């Protein structure tokens, strides 16, 4: 997994830095997995330098065997009798008269496990669009119950390629709800609002990130097979959210350091944590041209030939919609990724 | 005794501890 | 269940018929099941006069939503959790290069559980050859190793669509080994061939066919979901196998009528029965072409366009290849039916 | 008491009970 992963995680933190670029302060929430699996499907039916595009800015360019190893991580992701919920799914919609070449479709059901579903785009583009949307909510528990909204798709449509993820996991340790009181949440040096903080003190794998004056915590789920790790500065200390030097230096190898195992202790910890809830929405069609992800979504350039032997498609929209509900219990997280693709 | 109290903006994600692949990623800085 | 069992019935006895009219002295062993589910994927996809064709031979033109009754006909037939085994599965072997219509997949996907596998017939014909042939070997435990021999794919070919079905299960009443002598078997009035005759005396469901002077014997596999019932002429009273005049009647409607649960009595039986095991080898093209499937078979009359917009296609084998090892413990009983289709 | 036996040709089927389709249906008429 160890090719894969440094590649998955280098996209992360450069897509969490084109995100950062357009939101230097609000919330931001993704599931940098699922952007990279419905890339990867997208990737499979890509060639020349759409291709070479998709595959620099998503680092696969760096894995040896990219679209075997994303088997072997979706066989684990999916293990049945764990003790937490966690399901990576992947999906084709087709637009039922059009024809795609045994190939792409083999390799992506292989692979990813992506059965292809026939709609009809051509004639019935909501009846479609309301199918894709209730396999997303029927995968997320609900959570995300509208990943494409009208006008996402339409008659001209050939293409949907899906991806969810959901997780809802216990923690090792609970907070006890009694403990919970209000408390301010400081977004800057003089903004305040109240939250429901949330209190325990435990034995966590911990560490105080000495030369950036930040705290690093994890806190293990229920199996420790998945964590939660919070990077937090000691302070409010800029002119914003505190976090301004943290996201300056941010790249894969400094999330490394500061987050291995082999780099936190257990301590005894104060924990005061808040519950919180986020949905978020992103087109990310710009960021990833932002990125060098250019072709694909030009109209005139795009190589999808992959997919159906012609150069006759290109991706619209790649959309992302999210959400996380943390609280005392645990954490509930849900994702989904579409990339619609047109006749160009 | 350590103290983390998270009263001001953080970064989290969440790791898939065997693969460590995050999964889940981001920052909450406005209640 | 009720329209589809009557329709393959139906069929079943329509074949045999034409297989009997090739050879009505010789043994003959057949799926037709599996010829069915083989002929219904094709249909899919077919059109025209072609289709209808089809839907005649096989009356499948007498089925309300054929297609949703053989998807849930394989579901009860690969019910887990049942105390015998048996499969029945099917699958689609593309050329890597070729593009289908997203509707024809998704249907044979859905409704015949069949999953399209990408090989090489292009370029390289033997392995894609040898790789259909492992898959029915290792769906069939070994018994049809060898479904398509040289020749009946080259780099011609676009489209393999493949059923294999499985069957091994104990007698609900054994038959003790040690009870089991060499007897004699007539083929016909004056030649004779020394068989391991099995022997038991136990209840079973049992009539005899006045009319027809004729025994039925109904023997249960465990778990009484699968019998074998067996017709057995009370002489050869005839100058061949003594079956002449059952043969000559033979039709659903007798059929049914002859073999009903409710036309059969239990009653103490002395069952004499030949240990025996049967491998046998159809081109079934010819014989089908006879029962009316013509233009499927014509390149230039077919039309198959529902599974790649064009009329490009063609089918141009129906092969099919049994096996059954009837003994004191159970049956063992295995077939494999491919539809190789070519460009036109 | 009944009397089945087999000792010259003919004719088999294996039938699936609860849909009443017959998966395997042969002539044995030459050892
Ligand atoms: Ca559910
Ligand atoms: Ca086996």
């Amino acid at each position: 997994m160890e090719q894969l992963s440094t590649a998955n995680t280098h996209f992360a933190v450069d897509l969490f830095r084109a995100l950062n670029e357009s939101d230097p302060t609000g919330n931001i929430f993704i599931s940098p997995l699922s952007i990279s699996s419905a890339l990867a499907m997208i990737f499979l039916g890509t060639r020349g330098n759409t291709a070479a595009q998709v595959s620099k800015a998503l680092y696969f360019d760096t894995v040896e065997d990219i679209h075997s190893r994303f088997q072997s991580l979706n066989a684990d992701i999916n293990k049945p009798g764990a003790p937490y919920i966690l399901k990576l799914a992947n999906r084709l919609y087709g637009e039922k008269t059009y024809n795609f070449l045994a190939d792409f479709l083999a390799s992506t059901q292989k692979m990813y496990g992506a059965e292809l579903a026939s709609v009809d785009f051509q004639q019935a583009p909501e009846d479609a669009r309301k199918e894709i949307n209730e396999w997303v909510k029927g995968q997320t528990e609900g959570k995300i119950p509208e990943l494409l909204v009208k006008g996402m798709v339409d008659n001209m449509t050939k293409l949907v390629l899906v991806n969810a993820i959901y997780f809802k996991g216990n923690w090792q340790q609970k907070f006890m709800k009694e403990a919970t009181r209000d408390a301010p949440f400081r977004l800057n040096k003089k903004d305040t609002k109240t939250v429901k903080m949330m209190y325990q003190k435990k034995k966590f794998p911990y560490n105080y990130i000495e030369d950036l004056k930040c705290r690093v915590l994890e806190l293990p789920y229920q199996g420790k097979e998945l964590s939660m790790i919070i990077l937090l500065p000691d302070d409010i200390e800029d002119e914003s959210t505190g976090l301004e030097k943290i996201e300056k230096q941010l790249t894969l190898d400094k999330l490394r350091e500061w987050t291995k195992p082999e780099n936190l202790y257990l301590a005894e910890v104060n924990v005061h944590l808040p519950r919180f809830k986020l949905e978020e929405s992103y087109d990310l069609t710009s960021h990833l041209a932002r990125l060098g992800v250019q072709d694909l979504f030009n109209r005139g350039k795009a190589d999808l030939s992959g997919m159906s032997g012609a150069r006759d498609l290109f991706v619209s929209k790649i959309i992302h919609k999210s959400f996380v509900d943390l609280n005392e219990e645990g954490t509930e997280a849900a994702a989904a990724t579409a990339g619609t693709i047109l006749l160009a | 005794e350590e103290n983390f109290n998270a009263d001001h903006p953080f970064i989290f994600f969440i790791r898939h501890n065997p693969s460590a692949n995050i999964l889940f990623l981001g920052r909450f800085s406005s209640p």
